[PDB]
């Protein structure tokens, strides 16, 4: 109510946050880039597709 | 085959990504960045309140 | 049978020493029977020693040859065809002799 920034609405990315060690819950970014090894039996075959 | 994503860490979208391949049919995945995790070791200083 | 106007085609699979090699074959031919079946000279073992013919019928059938990816002729009882397919192995190959 003498606020200085409100990091859960002017945090970048799309954050807002809770209770918190130094996290930013529900940010909008903060991109993760995922790369999977998936065996080739998890896969529908392209004859059976 | 090997299906790198990546996509905005963005908590609620489900980006419902795709394995191109051709070796076998392309499958489907979701590659949903759900929930912006951070969290870092910390160290509680002093409350303030 | 003479197995004419056949063909054997892409269908895919997981290529293995053993016998992982699979290809469908659209196996056309203009008697049907049986028919003793293997690549035109000795680089594959087949599975199926002999695969029945129907006239413009498909069966896949089973083999291997070698290739990763099957594109190795069968020599279907008179007239070859490529039973192709593209198959990625497994990681790890560490059992015995192929």
């Amino acid at each position: 109510r003498d606020k200085g920034a409100p990091l859960n609405d002017v945090a970048p990315f799309g954050c807002s946050i809770a209770l918190e060690p130094l996290r930013a819950e529900n940010c909008a970014v903060g991109s993760i880039p995922i790369s999977i090894d998936i065996p080739d039996a998890a896969f529908t075959r392209i004859s059976e597709t | 085959y090997e299906h790198t994503a990546v996509m905005p860490n963005k908590v609620g979208i489900p980006y419902k990504a795709l394995v191109e391949r051709p070796g076998y049919a392309p499958v489907h995945l979701q590659i949903q960045l759900v929930n912006t995790r951070i969290i870092p070791s910390t160290n509680l200083e002093y409350i303030t309140c | 049978p003479t197995v004419s106007d056949l063909e054997c085609k892409i269908t895919e699979c997981t290529y293995a020493s053993d016998f992982g090699g699979i290809a469908t074959v659209a196996y056309k031919s203009s008697k049907a029977g049986n028919c003793p079946i293997h690549s035109p000279s000795g680089v594959a073992v087949i599975k199926e020693n002999d695969v029945t013919l129907a006239e413009s019928g498909s069966f896949t059938f089973h083999f291997s040859t070698a290739n990763i990816h099957p594109a190795f002729k069968l020599q279907v009882c008179t007239s070859a065809v490529t039973c192709k397919g593209d198959c990625k192995p497994p990681k790890d190959h560490i059992v015995d002799y192929p």
